[PDB]
C-alpha cells in the first residue's frame, strides 16, 4: 500500500522486551530465544523485519504449486502394501562360466 | 574426455533394465548422489565466501553491525570478530559484471570439474563391476553401441521363480 | 426508427430557431432521390441495385434453395 | 527514426519482444510446454477406443492391431529380427518344431 | 551481412503488383474506412453491413463442414451398426433405404431428448430384430 | 502422441488481413483500466506497470474472436479445455509473480503479514499470512475457472434450447391449422423471447468474463505497486 | 549500420594487428587504472571509498548514488594527463565490446564462429585498434555515430514521456527549461535556460532510480553492449565510471583551459566522446568550441566550486540531443497535389454515402429545416 | 459497436443495398428450411428402421 | 452425453505416434553429434547445460527405492484401476 | 509530411508509451495564444521600464 521506512536504530525496543510463548526469555534464558519460534517473530514484528515471517511462506506456496506439487503427484511413492515384495538380492549377477569382455586398456 | 556422452546411453538403458541393478550399482549411484551433494555444498561455500570478500564496506558494517535480533551476546561477539577480521586488511570490492564474475566463474568452474571428474569416476566403478551392467558397459565402451536385451541374451541371473524363460 | 437491433443515426440539428426560420426551402435543387425527404423512410425513392429484383424475390430465392437442399437427396439419392 | 516494430523485420521483432519486453512470460511458457510434453503426451489404446474416435471406435475393422501390426512388421523386417529366437518364444527352435507337428 | 534486419531492405519493386493489390485494398477500404466504423477491441464493427453479411457466410460454411464432414461420420456408424455391423452389408442395401435410415436418424437427432422413447427403446411384445439380430 | 489440427479463426484472419492492411483509430476498448493504473495526479511508478497493455490488448482479441462468434451455430471454441485455460492463466499469472519476486525485495512482501502488532503473531498474524499466500494461488484458479464454466454452461444451455424450440417448430407447427392454434402459438412466442435474451445474455456475460480475467491479472499487479510522490 | 563485405576484409586483414594494438593498450591502460584507483582509495572521501549504500524508497534496491558514489578528484594533474584519462575512456569501451565478444567465445566454444563473421561484417561493435588508417577510422567513427543516432532518439522520448505522463513543472521557468531542453539539434540550446530542469528532474528521478528500460537505451546511445544486460547495477557502474573519468577530464581542462590550446582533431575528439560533436556533421573549431562552452557552462560553477555536476540523466539527455536530428522530410511539395484514393472512384456512392453527402452537404441548413419543421408538424399532430 | 450503416425501413426495402440483399436471401434460407423439414419429416411415407432396436447411440456411450 | 459432444474441435486432420524410447535416443544422438566436436570443451557452459542435467534426472531415477508399485508408463490398457498391469 | 508527429508518436508507443492523453502537458500549453497589439505595447513597455532601470 504505502512506502515502508525502515525503522532507526534508535527505535528499535531491546531484544529483552520481547516476550516468547510463555513469558520473556530473559537473562539466564536467552539461550532459550534460538528454538522459541513465537519469541522470534515478535522480534521480527518489533524489529519491523516482518518479511522474515512472509517472505518464506509465500515462496514456499509457491514451490508447491509450482514444482513439488506435480513431482510428488507423478514420481511420489505411495503407501506401501500390507503385503511387500521385497528384493532377494538374486538378480544381475552373471552366470557361471560367462566370459566377460576385458575392461579397457 | 567427454564422459556423459557415452554415459547418457548407459544411463537410459539401465533405467530402462533397471530390474537387473544389483545392489553394488544402486551404492555406485547413490554414492554418486552423495557427491554431487558435497560438490554442490562446496561450491556455496566457495561463492558466499568470494561474495563476503568482494563485499563493501558499509555493506559489511550494516550486516555484521547493530542492532542484533538475538542480542545473546555470542552473536554480537561473532558479528564484531567477522566484521574487523574483513575490514581490517584492503579489500577489492568490486561491482557490477567484475563482482558476477569473480563470484561466479571460481564457483562455476569448480562445480563443473568436480562433476567431471566423478562421472569418470562413476564410469571407471561400473566397469570395474562384475555384474550385467559391468558388461554391458565395457561392451559399449568396446563396440560403441548399446546391446539391449544382453541379460537375457547371456542368461543373466534369475529368482529361481522365473528361471522358466531361460528353460531351452 | 429500428430494424432488428440496428438503428438510423439521426443527425443532430446544428441550427437554432431563429437562424433556422430564415432558412429558405428549395427543392428544385434537391436531388430526384431525395424529395420530399421523410426522416422515417429516407429511402423510399432510393433506386434498386437491380431493376425488377425485389426483396421478395431474394426470400424466395433462399426458401427454393433450402429446399434443395434438404431434397435433393429424396430425388438423387447416392450411396455411401 | 528507428523503431523496432517499423523497422526490424518480424523474426528479429519477435526476438526483441520475447528478450527485452516480455521474456519472464517466454521463460514460463517453455517451462509449460516442457511439462506438457514430458507428462501429456501419451494414450494408451484402451483411451484411444474409449474416448479417441468421433462417433465411436469401429471394432469390425480395429485399426488399431492394423497399425500395431504395421509398425511391428516394420521394425522387423528393417532391423533383421528373428522373431523365433527363444527369448521370444520361451523354447528352443527343435520344441517349436514339435510343437508345430504336434498342433 | 547476408540477411537484412531492416524492414527497409526491399527484395521487390515498388510497382509489383500494383493494380491487383489497389483493387485489394479498395475492397477492403470502402466500408471499413469509416467514422462510423468504431471498432470495439478490433472484433465487433460498428457497420452493420458487416454483420449482415459475415453472419450468414460463417454460418453456411460451418454448417456445410458439418453436416459433409462431422454428422455424416455418426449416420455412417448407425447405419453400418443397424445393417450387418459391415461398410459391405449397408453397400449391399438400395440407395433408397439408406436415404430412409439416414433420415430415420435426422429424425432420432430432431427428437433428443424432447420426444417418445420407443425410438430406441423396444417395447415387451415387439417383433421387430432385438440387439442380439446379428449375434 | 502427435495431433495435427487447426484453429477455427482462418475466415477472421482474412479478414482481419483485408480490413486492417491500413491504420485505423482504436477508442473502445473492453479492459480500458490497464492503460489508466494511476488516477492522482504527480504519483509515478519506477516499476514498468503498463507492460500488461499489449498482453492484454491481444488476449482480449483472441478470446473475443472466438467467444463472441461461438453464438454463430456450429462454431467451435477450439481452446475449450480446462487445463489449457489452467495452463494461459498460469503463464501470465505466474510471470507477473516471478517479476516482482524476482525483484529481491523482501520487504515488498511486509503487507501479507496481515494485521497490527496488537493481534498474535503466532496464532493470528501468521494463520492469516498462510490464508493469504493461499488465497493468491486460490485467486488465479478461480479465474480460469470462471472462464472455463461460463462458456460451458452458457453453450450447454444454447444446445438445450435450440433443440427443443427445433423439435417443437417441426413437429407441432401443424397446431396452426388445427383448433388449438393459439397454444401453439403462445409457446412459439415464449420461445423467440428466451431466444432472444439468452443472445443477449450470452454477449454481455462474453464480454464482462473478459474484463473479470483481465481484472484479477490487473489486480494481481496492482498490489504490488508502490507510487512515489512528485516534490 | 549494416554488414558489409567491404568492412569484414578490412577487420579480417587488421584482425592480429588490432589484437596486438589491443594488448598494448591494456598494458597502458591498466597502469593508467592503477594511477587513479591508488588515488582513489588514499584521497576518496570516506563515503566514496567505502561505497555507500543508497536504497531506492518503494524497493529498496542498491544503486549509484551521484552525490556520494560518484567523485571528482580536482588534484588528479599530478598524477595522471588529460591524455591518459581519454586513453583510458577509449580503453574502456574497446575493453567493454572484446569482452563480451571473449564471453561469447568462451561460452560457446566453436559455435561462435559465424557470429564471428557476422560480428566482423560490421564496424559498430569491434575496437578502434581494427583500424590502422585514416579511411578505416572514419568509417568506424561513422558506424558508432549511426548506432547512437539510432539509439538516442528512444531514451529521450522514453525520458520526456515518463515526466510529462506523470508528472509536470512547478514554475514558468522549469517549463521553457523542461520545453527547451529536448529541442533538435538544428536549433541551438542556451544551457542557461536549460539548467534547471537538472533540479526539476532531481525533484522526479535522480541517477540512483534510474529504470532499466531507461538504462538500456542509454547505454545503446553510448555504445555500450548491452547484451547480456543483466541486472541494473553492473551497466549502471560502467556508466558511472565513464562519466566519472568524464568528469574528472572535464574540471581539469576547465582549470587549465587546455581546450583552448587543444588542436582540432583532439578537440573533435574531446567533444565526441561526451557526446556532443557528430562527425557527421562536419563541424570546424567554432562550433566544437560552441559546444564545449555550452556543455561546460551547463555543468555549471558548483562543478568547479565542489565537483557536484548536475542530474546525470538530464545531462545525458541534453548531450544526447546533438545526435537527435531532425525528423526527415523528402519530396518535391508538387507530390501533395495528387490523390490517394482514386483507385476508390470506380465503387462510387452507396444509399448510405449519398443521403451523408446530401445532409451535410452545401445543401444541409436547407435539410435541415426541412426536417425539422416536418417533425414538428408530426409532433404537434401527434399531440 | 453498432454505430451506423444502411438500415431498410421496411422489408421492400432490402433490395436496395447488396450486403442487405443477401441478408434477406440467408433469412428466406434459414426460415424456409423448417417448413421443408416439417414436410420431410412428417410425410406420411416416412418410416422407422425395422432395425432401430438393434444399436442405438444410448447403449454405446452408456 | 450427445450436448457434451459438441465441445470437441472440428478440423483434426492427423495423428502420429512414436514411442518415447525411440524418439528420446535420436534426441541423444543429435545431442551427442553436436557436442562431441573437439572445439566445445567439457567444461564450457553449453556442454554442461547440454548433460548435467539429465545425468541429474537419470541419477535420481536409478537411485529410486520406492516401496510401492509405478505401473509403466506406456501400457496398453490404463484405464482399469484395478489392473496395474 | 508532418513528421515531427509521427516519430514522438512512433517513439512514444515503441516506449512502451500506449496512452494517447497527455492533459499534463496540454494544461500547460492550452492557453498559449498570439497577443493582442495592445498586449504587446504593454510588454513592451515593462521591458523598457526594466531595461532603464
Ligand atoms: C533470487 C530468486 C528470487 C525469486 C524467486 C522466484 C521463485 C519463487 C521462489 C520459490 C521457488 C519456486 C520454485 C520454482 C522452480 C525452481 C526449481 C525448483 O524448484 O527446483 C527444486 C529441485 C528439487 O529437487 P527434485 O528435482 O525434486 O529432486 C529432489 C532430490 O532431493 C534431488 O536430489 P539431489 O541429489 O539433487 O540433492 C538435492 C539436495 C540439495 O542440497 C544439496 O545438494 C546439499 C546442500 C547444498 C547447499 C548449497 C550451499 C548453501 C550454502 C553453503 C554454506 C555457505 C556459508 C559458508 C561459510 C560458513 C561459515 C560458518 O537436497 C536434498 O536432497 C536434501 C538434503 C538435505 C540434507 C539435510 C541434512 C541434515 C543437516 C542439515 C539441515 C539441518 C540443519 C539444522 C541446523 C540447526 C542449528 C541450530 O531442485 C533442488 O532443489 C535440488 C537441485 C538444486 C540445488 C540448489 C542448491 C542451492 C539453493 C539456493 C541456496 C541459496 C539461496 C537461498 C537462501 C537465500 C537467503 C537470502
Ligand atoms: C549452463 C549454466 C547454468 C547455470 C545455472 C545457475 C544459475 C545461472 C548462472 C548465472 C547466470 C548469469 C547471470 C546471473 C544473475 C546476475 C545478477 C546480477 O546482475 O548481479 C549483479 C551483482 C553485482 O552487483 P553489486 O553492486 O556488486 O552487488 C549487488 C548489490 O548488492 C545489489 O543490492 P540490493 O539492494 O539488490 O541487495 C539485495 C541483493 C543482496 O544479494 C546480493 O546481491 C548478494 C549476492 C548474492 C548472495 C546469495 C547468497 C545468500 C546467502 C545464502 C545462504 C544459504 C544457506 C543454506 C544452508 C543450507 C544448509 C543445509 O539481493 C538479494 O537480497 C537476493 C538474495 C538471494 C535470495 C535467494 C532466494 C532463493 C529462493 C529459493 C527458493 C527455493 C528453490 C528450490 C528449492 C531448493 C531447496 C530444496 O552480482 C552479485 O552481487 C553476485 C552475482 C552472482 C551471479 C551468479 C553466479 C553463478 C554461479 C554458478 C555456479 C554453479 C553453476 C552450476 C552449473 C550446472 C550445470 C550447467
Ligand atoms: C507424414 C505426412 C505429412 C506430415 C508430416 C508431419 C511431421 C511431424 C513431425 C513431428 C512433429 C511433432 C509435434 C507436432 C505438434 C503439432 C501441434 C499442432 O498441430 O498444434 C495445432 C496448431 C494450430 O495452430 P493454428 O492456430 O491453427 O495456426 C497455425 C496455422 O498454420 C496458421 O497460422 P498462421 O497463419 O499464423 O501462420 C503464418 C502464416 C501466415 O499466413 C499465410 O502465410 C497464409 C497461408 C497459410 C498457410 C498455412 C495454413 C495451412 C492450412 C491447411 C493446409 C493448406 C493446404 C495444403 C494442401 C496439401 C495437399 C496435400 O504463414 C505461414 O503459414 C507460412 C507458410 C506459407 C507457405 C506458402 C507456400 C507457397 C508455395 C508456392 C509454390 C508455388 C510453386 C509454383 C511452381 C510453378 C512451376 C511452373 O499448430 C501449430 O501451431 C503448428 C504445428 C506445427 C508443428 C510442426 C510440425 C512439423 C513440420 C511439418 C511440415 C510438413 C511438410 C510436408 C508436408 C507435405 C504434404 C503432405
Ligand atoms: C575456462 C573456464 C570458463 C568458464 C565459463 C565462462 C563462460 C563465459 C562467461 C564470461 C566469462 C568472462 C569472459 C571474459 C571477460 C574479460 C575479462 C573481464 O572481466 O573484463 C573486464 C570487464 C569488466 O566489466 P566492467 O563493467 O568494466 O566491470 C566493472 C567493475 O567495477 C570493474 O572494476 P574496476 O572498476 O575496479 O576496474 C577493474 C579493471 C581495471 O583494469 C583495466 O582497466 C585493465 C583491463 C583489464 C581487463 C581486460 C579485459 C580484456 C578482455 C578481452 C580479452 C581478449 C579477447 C580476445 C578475443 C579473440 C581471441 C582470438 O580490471 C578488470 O576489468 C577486472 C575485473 C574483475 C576480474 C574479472 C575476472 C574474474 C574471472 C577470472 C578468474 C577466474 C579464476 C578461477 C579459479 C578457479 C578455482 C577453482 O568484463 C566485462 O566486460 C564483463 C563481462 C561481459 C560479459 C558478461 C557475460 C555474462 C557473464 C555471466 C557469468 C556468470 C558466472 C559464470 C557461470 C556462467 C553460467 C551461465
Ligand atoms: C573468426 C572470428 C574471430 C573469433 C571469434 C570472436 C567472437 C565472435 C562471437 C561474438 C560476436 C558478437 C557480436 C555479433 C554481432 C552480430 C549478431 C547478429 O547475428 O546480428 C544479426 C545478423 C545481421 O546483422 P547486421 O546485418 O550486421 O545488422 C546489425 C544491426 O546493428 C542490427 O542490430 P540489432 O541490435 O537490431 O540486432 C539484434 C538482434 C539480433 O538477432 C537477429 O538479428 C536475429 C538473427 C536471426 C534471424 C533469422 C532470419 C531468417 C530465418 C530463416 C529461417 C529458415 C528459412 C528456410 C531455410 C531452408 C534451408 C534449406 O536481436 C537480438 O539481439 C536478440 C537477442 C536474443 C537472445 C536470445 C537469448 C535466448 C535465451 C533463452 C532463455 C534462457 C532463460 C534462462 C533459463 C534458465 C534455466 C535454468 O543476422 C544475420 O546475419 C542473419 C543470419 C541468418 C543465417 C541464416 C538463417 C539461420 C540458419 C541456421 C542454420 C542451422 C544449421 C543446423 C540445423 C540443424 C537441424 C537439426
Ligand atoms: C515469424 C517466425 C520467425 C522465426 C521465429 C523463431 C522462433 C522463436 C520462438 C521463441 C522466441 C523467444 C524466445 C525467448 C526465450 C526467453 C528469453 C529470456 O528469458 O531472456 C532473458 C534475458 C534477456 O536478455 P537481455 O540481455 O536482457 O537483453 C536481450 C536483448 O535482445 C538485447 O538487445 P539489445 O538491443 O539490448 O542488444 C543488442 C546487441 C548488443 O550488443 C552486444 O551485447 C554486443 C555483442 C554481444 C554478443 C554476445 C555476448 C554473450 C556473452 C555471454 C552470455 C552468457 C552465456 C551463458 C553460457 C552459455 C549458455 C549456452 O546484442 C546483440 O546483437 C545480441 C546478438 C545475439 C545473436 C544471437 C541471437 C539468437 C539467434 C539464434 C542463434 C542460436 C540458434 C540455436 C538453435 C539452432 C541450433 C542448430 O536473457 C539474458 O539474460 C541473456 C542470456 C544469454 C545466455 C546465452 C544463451 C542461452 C540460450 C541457449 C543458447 C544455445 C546456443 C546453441 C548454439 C548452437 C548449438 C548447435
Ligand atoms: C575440493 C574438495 C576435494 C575433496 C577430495 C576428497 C576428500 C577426501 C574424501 C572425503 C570423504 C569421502 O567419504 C565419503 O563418506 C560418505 C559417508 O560419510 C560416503 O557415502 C556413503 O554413505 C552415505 C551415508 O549417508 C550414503 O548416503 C552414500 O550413498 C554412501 O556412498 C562416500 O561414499 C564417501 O566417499
Amino acid at each position: 500500500g504505502e512506502l515502508f521506512v525502515r525503522p532507526k536504530l534508535e527505535e528499535i525496543p531491546p531484544a529483552d522486551q520481547c516476550r516468547g510463548f510463555f513469558g520473556p526469555l530473559n537473562d539466564s534464558l536467552k539461550f532459550l530465544r534460538l528454538l522459541d519460534i513465537k519469541w522470534m517473530m515478535n522480534r521480527a514484528v518489533a524489529m519491523r523485519r516482518e518479511y522474515l515471517i512472509a517472505t518464506p511462506t509465500l515462496f514456499t506456496f509457491i514451490w508447491m504449486f509450482t514444482w513439488k506439487g506435480a513431482v510428488i503427484y507423478f514420481w511420489g511413492d505411495r503407501a506401501p502394501p500390507r503385503r511387500m515384495d521385497w528384493n532377494t538380492e538374486e538378480t544381475g549377477r552373471l552366470p557361471l562360466g560367462f566370459k566377460p569382455t576385458p575392461a579397457p586398456l | 574426455t567427454k564422459y556423459e556422452l557415452k554415459m547418457q546411453y548407459f544411463d537410459e538403458w539401465m533405467i530402462r533394465w533397471r530390474k537387473f541393478q544389483t545392489e553394488s550399482d544402486w551404492e555406485i549411484e547413490k554414492g554418486r548422489q552423495w557427491w554431487r551433494r558435497f560438490n554442490m555444498a562446496v561450491s556455496g561455500a566457495l561463492f558466499c565466501g568470494l561474495v563476503l570478500y568482494t563485499s563493501g564496506t558499509a555493506t559489511l558494517k550494516r550486516q555484521y553491525g547493530l542492532p542484533h535480533f538475538f542480542d545473546i551476546g555470542v552473536d554480537g561477539q561473532a558479528k564484531e570478530t567477522m566484521l574487523k577480521t574483513l575490514t581490517s586488511r584492503w579489500r577489492y570490492t568490486p561491482q557490477g559484471y567484475g563482482r558476477v564474475l569473480i563470484t561466479g566463474v571460481p564457483t562455476y568452474i569448480l562445480f563443473v570439474t568436480l562433476e567431471h571428474y566423478r562421472e569418470r569416476r562413476r564410469m571407471q566403478q561400473y566397469l570395474q563391476q562384475n555384474t550385467v551392467f559391468g558388461e554391458q558397459m565395457r561392451r559399449l565402451l568396446s563396440t560403441g553401441k548399446i546391446e539391449e536385451y544382453l541379460p537375457v541374451n547371456i542368461k543373466a541371473t534369475l529368482p529361481a521363480s522365473q528361471q522358466a524363460i531361460y528353460n531351452y | 426508427y429500428n430494424m432488428l437491433v440496428f438503428r438510423d443515426p439521426k443527425r443532430r440539428p446544428q441550427l437554432s430557431e431563429e437562424e433556422r426560420a430564415k432558412v429558405v426551402v428549395n427543392q428544385a435543387e434537391w436531388p430526384e432521390e431525395f424529395k420530399d425527404f421523410d426522416p422515417d423512410d429516407p429511402y423510399k425513392n432510393s433506386p434498386e441495385i437491380i431493376k425488377g429484383m425485389s426483396s421478395w424475390n431474394l426470400f424466395l430465392w433462399g426458401v427454393e434453395c433450402a429446399f434443395i437442399y434438404q431434397f435433393y437427396e429424396l430425388v438423387f439419392p447416392k450411396s455411401i | 527514426v528507428y523503431t523496432r516494430w517499423k523497422c526490424d523485420r518480424l523474426p528479429v521483432f519477435q526476438l526483441k519482444l520475447f528478450t527485452q519486453e516480455y521474456p519472464m512470460h517466454a521463460a514460463v511458457g517453455i517451462f509449460t510446454i516442457i511439462f506438457l510434453w514430458k507428462h501429456m503426451s501419451h494414450c494408451s489404446e484402451e483411451t484411444e477406443r474409449k474416448y479417441g474416435w468421433w462417433a465411436g471406435y469401429p471394432y469390425w475393422r480395429d485399426p488399431i492391431a492394423r497399425r500395431n501390426e504395421t509398425k511391428y512388421k516394420q521394425m522387423i523386417i528393417n532391423n533383421d529380427v528373428d522373431i523365433t529366437h527363444p527369448k521370444w518364444t520361451g523354447c528352443s527352435v527343435e520344441q517349436l518344431e514339435e510343437l508345430s507337428r504336434v498342433v | 551481412v547476408l540477411f537484412s534486419t531492416y524492414r527497409s531492405s526491399r527484395l521487390v519493386s515498388k510497382e509489383f503488383l500494383h493494380g491487383p493489390v489497389m483493387r485489394f485494398r479498395a475492397l477492403g477500404e470502402y466500408y471499413f474506412q469509416r467514422a462510423w466504423n468504431g471498432t470495439l477491441n478490433w472484433a465487433l464493427p460498428g457497420e452493420y453491413r458487416l454483420y449482415a453479411v459475415m453472419i450468414p457466410f460463417i454460418y453456411f460454411y460451418h454448417r456445410w463442414h458439418n453436416d459433409h464432414t462431422l454428422d455424416r461420420d455418426h449416420v455412417e456408424k448407425a447405419m453400418i451398426m443397424r445393417w450387418g455391423g459391415t461398410l459391405e452389408d449397408v453397400r449391399k442395401l438400395s440407395a433408397k433405404d439408406q436415404l430412409r435410415v439416414r433420415c430415420f436418424t435426422d429424425i432420432e437427432k430432431l427428437y433428443s431428448a424432447y420426444g417418445p422413447k420407443d425410438t430406441y427403446l423396444q417395447p415387451p411384445g415387439d417383433t421387430l430384430p432385438g440387439k442380439d439380430f446379428y449375434r | 502422441m502427435f495431433l495435427f489440427f487447426f484453429c477455427d479463426l482462418f475466415w477472421l484472419r482474412l479478414l482481419l488481413c483485408m480490413y486492417y492492411c491500413v491504420w485505423s483509430r482504436l477508442c473502445f476498448i473492453v479492459y480500458f483500466n490497464c492503460l489508466m493504473l494511476i488516477f492522482d495526479f504527480l504519483l509515478f511508478c519506477l516499476f514498468d506497470l503498463y507492460l500488461f497493455v499489449g498482453l492484454c490488448l491481444f488476449l482480449l482479441l483472441w478470446f473475443m474472436l472466438f467467444n463472441l462468434y461461438s453464438l454463430i451455430l456450429y462454431y467451435c471454441i477450439t481452446y475449450l479445455n480446462l487445463y489449457l485455460l489452467f495452463c494461459i492463466v498460469f503463464l501470465l499469472y505466474i510471470a507477473f509473480l516471478f517479476l516482482f519476486c524476482f525483484l529481491c525485495d523482501f520487504f515488498l512482501f511486509n503487507n501479507l503479514l496481515v494485521g497490527d502488532s496488537f493481534m498474535d503473531v503466532f496464532f493470528i498474524r501468521f494463520l492469516l499470512c498462510f490464508l493469504e499466500c493461499f488465497s493468491l494461488l486460490c485467486r488465479c484458479l478461480s479465474t480460469f475457472l470462471r472462464l472455463f464454466c461460463n462458456l460451458l454452461s452458457s453453450h450447454f444451455l444454447l444446445l438445450m434450447f435450440f433443440d427443443f424450440f427445433y423439435f417443437i417448430f417441426v413437429f407441432f407447427f401443424y397446431g396452426v391449422f388445427c383448433y388449438w392454434f393459439i397454444l401453439f402459438i403462445f409457446v412459439f412466442c415464449f420461445c423467440l423471447l428466451f431466444y432472444v435474451f439468452l443472445y443477449l445474455l450470452d454477449l454481455f456475460a462474453a464480454i464482462l468474463q473478459l474484463f473479470i480475467f483481465c481484472n484479477m491479472i490487473l489486480q494481481l499487479i496492482m498490489d504490488f505497486l508502490l507510487f512515489l510522490l512528485f516534490v | 549500420m549494416q554488414g558489409s563485405w567491404s568492412v569484414l576484409k578490412k577487420n579480417c586483414s587488421n584482425f592480429f594487428p588490432g589484437l596486438l594494438a589491443f594488448a598494448q593498450q591494456t598494458q597502458e591502460a591498466y597502469g593508467i587504472w592503477l594511477r587513479i584507483y591508488n588515488r582513489q582509495q588514499k584521497y576518496g572521501p570516506t563515503d566514496f571509498v567505502e561505497q555507500s549504500e543508497t536504497f531506492s524508497p518503494d524497493y529498496h534496491k542498491r544503486f549509484h548514488s551521484q552525490d556520494k558514489n560518484m567523485w571528482v578528484d580536482k588534484e588528479l594533474c599530478t598524477e595522471v594527463s588529460q591524455k591518459e584519462v581519454a586513453r583510458l575512456m577509449t580503453y574502456k569501451l574497446d575493453m567493454w565490446r572484446m569482452a563480451h565478444c571473449a564471453g561469447a567465445l568462451l561460452a560457446t566454444g566453436g559455435y561462435a564462429i559465424p557470429f564471428g563473421l557476422f560480428w566482423l561484417a560490421n564496424d559498430t561493435w569491434v575496437p578502434s585498434s581494427f583500424n590502422l588508417t585514416g579511411e578505416e577510422l572514419r568509417a568506424w567513427r561513422e558506424a558508432q555515430d549511426l548506432y547512437r543516432y539510432r539509439s538516442a532518439p528512444s531514451y529521450l522520448t522514453d525520458t520526456k514521456w515518463h515526466f510529462d505522463f506523470h508528472a509536470y513543472p512547478w514554475n514558468e521557468t522549469q517549463e521553457r527549461a523542461w520545453d527547451d531542453l529536448f529541442e533538435k539539434n538544428d536549433v541551438r540550446r542556451d544551457p542557461k535556460v536549460v539548467r534547471p530542469a537538472a533540479e526539476m528532474y532531481d525533484g522526479f528521478i535522480k541517477f540512483e532510480l534510474i529504470r532499466r528500460k531507461s538504462l538500456r537505451h542509454l547505454c545503446r546511445s553510448m555504445n555500450i553492449p548491452t547484451f547480456p544486460m543483466l541486472a541494473r547495477l553492473c551497466n549502471g557502474t560502467r556508466v558511472r565510471d565513464y562519466w566519472n573519468l568524464a568528469w574528472c577530464e572535464d574540471y581539469m581542462v576547465i582549470t587549465q583551459r587546455l581546450h583552448e590550446s587543444m588542436t582540432d582533431e583532439e578537440l573533435y575528439d574531446y567533444a565526441w566522446r561526451r557526446y556532443l560533436a557528430p562527425y557527421d556533421k562536419n563541424l570546424n573549431r567554432e562550433q566544437l568550441m560552441e559546444r564545449v562552452e555550452d556543455y561546460f557552462e551547463f555543468l555549471g560553477p558548483d562543478f568547479v566550486a565542489h565537483g557536484k555536476a548536475p542530474n546525470l540523466v538530464i545531462l545525458t539527455n541534453y548531450v544526447l540531443g546533438y545526435y537527435n536530428d531532425p525528423a526527415y522530410l523528402e519530396g518535391d511539395i508538387s507530390e501533395l497535389d495528387k490523390n490517394d484514393y482514386d483507385h476508390l472512384a470506380s465503387w462510387g456512392k452507396d444509399a448510405f454515402l449519398r443521403r451523408l453527402e446530401f445532409e451535410n452537404g452545401p445543401l444541409r441548413d436547407q435539410v435541415e429545416a426541412h426536417t425539422q419543421r416536418l417533425l414538428a408538424e408530426r409532433a404537434a399532430i401527434a399531440k | 459497436m453498432l454505430l451506423g450503416g444502411f438500415v431498410p425501413r421496411r422489408f421492400s426495402q432490402f433490395n436496395r443495398d447488396p450486403c442487405w440483399m443477401f441478408f434477406i436471401f440467408s433469412v428466406g434460407f434459414w426460415l424456409g428450411e423448417y417448413p421443408a423439414m416439417m414436410i420431410k419429416y412428417n410425410a406420411r411415407d416416412l418410416v422407422y428402421d425395422p432395425h432401430r432396436y438393434v444399436w442405438s447411440h444410448h447403449d454405446d456411450h452408456h | 452425453s450427445n450436448p457434451a459432444d459438441h465441445f470437441r474441435p472440428n478440423l483434426k486432420a492427423l495423428t502420429l505416434y512414436a514411442e518415447r524410447q525411440h524418439y528420446v535416443d535420436r534426441w541423444l544422438h543429435v545431442k551427442e553429434r553436436w557436442l562431441a566436436p573437439w572445439y566445445l570443451p567439457w567444461w564450457s557452459p553449453l556442454f554442461q547445460l547440454g548433460t548435467w542435467y539429465s545425468q541429474r534426472s537419470r541419477n535420481l531415477f536409478l537411485v529410486e527405492n520406492h516401496l510401492s508399485y509405478r505401473p509403466y508408463k506406456f501400457r496398453r490398457n490404463d484405464e482399469d484401476r484395478n489392473n496395474p498391469y | 509530411w508532418c513528421p515531427e508527429v509521427r516519430d514522438r508518436a512512433e517513439l512514444e508507443v515503441d516506449i512502451t508509451g500506449w496512452q494517447w492523453w497527455s492533459p499534463l502537458e496540454e494544461r500547460r500549453l492550452l492557453p498559449v495564444r498570439l497577443r493582442s497589439v495592445n498586449e504587446v505595447r504593454e510588454i513592451m513597455s515593462k521591458t523598457q521600464a526594466k531595461k532603464s532601470a
